[PDB]
């Protein structure tokens, strides 16, 4: 198609019921264009799902693909992020489908679900276009129930659950990403302007964590250094993925034939451009290693490398 | 590993063998692609022989009791000789004045 | 008394819901009330239960899975910190440790 899209007003919005997992976890949901203003965001997430304005917005990136992480490091890195959003109001934006990093988030999620009061606001901005049942949440203004079963060869995705909200943006295409990634960063830098209750004069302050990665991680992460207000970011070591790349370029600060990884073709690709405009910055990456360097722990890393 | 069997039968012989942790740890894995009606037999067979670890992991991977249990799956439960001996056959032989029939299916009316 | 403090309080329910039965007017002048009776022969919004709509169900619905789940919460929280657990925990973990 040559973007000839219908506009119509949403016809799906309300609350979804996971039938899955010994959970009775809800989750607000609604549908809206590849291109909202973001005041219109704000106000659906301040005066109808009544919520308040973050002291802290971590915004998670990570591969689509799915992945596995070795054990005490994952519980040394969910156990972190949970501590550090829920010691403050924190909005844990996320990419909402139930894969790749999206699935740790859900298991650390779950790991302190169980184990003690509270709830996590985590926001999951996902595309409308990829949960295998559009039907069952075609329903309008009323509970709708859904089921977390995972179909293997459905060709889509699930919503993940132990999400309390979801926003799911459509560009009329079903089947493929990309109608997310523009109102995702539109609404984090319309909502780092927005001022805390102290009256200095500060926005929130937002972080980036990367956990593995792509070919666009570095990408992302490029935007984020780049931006008027300089956006901290968090990385990890064990991933393996892009992640470690970042890990390993943050040592030999200022060996270039390494390039031959094979992650991303193989040889002659154009990614050391970007990442020698990247660790130009280098001032605000801060690398994470369990028990080979400082900060240890997650909460303490991710909130020392926002101040 | 070695039985060269699919993944519904691993789950069967973790069932018969009463081990939860060997189907937590190896049976219940990423990609293991269960065909269309395979947890469901796996929820209603640990269902009959009082599994209850079996019935809360089945539970936490995925099938929901709304969509499993119908009234011939229910039917069925009031109906088997797998478990702990009850007295629900002394019940309905009070409840319907004797002249009781042997092998006669309990039906769900009998129940209310 | 102990015993007989707690039939008082069970019987209580009989006594309030024998008067809600019985005709308003007294032995002496009950029979009016039975000629009332006879009249109705050829002819509970509260006192029992209490009526509610379908969301006021759903409110109550709610609270209650909350109030369970709180309950299984405290009940698991406070039997993990009790001196017999830690007591036996340790012990286990000191034994593997010195294993190791």
């Amino acid at each position: 198609i040559s973007k000839h899209t219908q506009l119509s007003p949403t016809d799906a919005f309300g609350t979804i019921e996971f039938q899955g997992g010994g959970h009775s976890n809800k989750a607000m949901y609604v549908r809206v264009s590849f291109d909202t203003k973001p005041d219109l965001l704000l106000h659906l997430m301040t005066k109808e799902w009544q919520l308040e304005l973050p002291k802290l917005l971590i915004s998670v990136h990570g591969g689509l693909q799915n992945f596995e992480l070795q054990p005490k490091l994952k519980q040394v890195f969910g156990k972190g992020l949970i501590k550090a959003a829920m010691t403050t109001g924190a909005w844990i934006f996320t990419g909402g489908v139930n894969t790749g990093v999206i699935r740790h988030v859900g298991d650390a999620l779950k790991d302190h679900a169980s184990k003690s009061r509270g709830k996590i606001c985590t926001i999951g901005i996902a595309p409308w276009g990829i949960v295998e049942n559009q039907e069952d949440l075609i329903g309008r203004d009323v509970v709708r129930p859904y089921q977390t079963m995972s179909n293997p060869m459905s060709k889509l995705t699930v919503l993940n659950s132990m999400h309390s909200h979801f926003i799911l943006a459509d560009n009329g295409t079903t089947g493929k990403y990309g109608a997310e990634v523009k109102l995702r960063r539109q609404l984090e830098k319309h909502i780092s302007l927005q001022k805390i209750n102290t009256r200095i004069g500060q926005g929130v302050p937002v972080v980036a964590l990367i956990v593995e990665g792509g070919p666009n991680v570095i990408s992302i992460v490029l935007e984020y250094l780049r931006d008027t207000p300089p956006v901290p970011v968090v990385v990890c070591d064990g991933s393996g993925r892009a992640s470690d790349i970042l890990a390993f370029g943050h040592k030999y600060s200022e060996v270039t034939i390494q390039k031959t990884f094979t992650y991303t073709r193989t040889q002659a690709q154009h990614l050391f451009i970007i990442l020698m405009e990247c660790m130009k910055k280098k001032e605000l990456i801060t690398v994470f290693r369990m028990g080979s360097e400082g900060h240890q722990d997650i909460d303490l890393a991710i909130l020392t490398a926002l101040l | 590993k070695g039985a060269n069997a699919s993944a519904p039968d691993q789950l069967s012989l973790a069932l018969a063998w009463n081990r939860v942790d060997i189907a937590r740890s190896q049976i219940f894995i990423y990609g293991q692609q269960w065909p269309v009606g395979s947890l469901e037999q796996a929820m209603l067979d640990a269902l009959v022989l009082d599994r209850v670890d079996f019935v809360k992991l089945l539970i936490e991977n995925g099938v929901s009791m709304h969509r499993f249990l119908t009234i011939s799956r229910l039917e069925e439960l009031y109906n088997t000789r797998h478990g702990p001996s009850n007295t629900l056959y002394h019940l309905v032989r009070d409840v319907k004045k004797g002249n009781l029939p042997p092998d006669y299916r309990i039906s769900l009316i009998d129940i209310g | 008394k102990s015993i007989s403090n707690q039939v008082w309080k069970f019987q209580r329910y009989q006594l309030i819901m024998t008067f809600h039965e019985r005709p308003v007017l007294p032995p002496p002048l009950i029979i009016f009330s039975h000629m009332t009776m006879i009249f109705q022969h050829v002819c509970r919004d509260y006192g029992l239960k209490l009526f509610i709509t379908d969301d006021e169900l759903k409110k109550v619905h709610d609270f209650e899975e909350q109030c369970i789940e709180e309950y299984f919460r405290e009940k698991d929280d406070r039997f993990n910190s009790s001196n017999d657990e830690r007591i036996r925990v340790t012990s286990e973990r000191v034994e593997n440790m010195s294993m190791r």
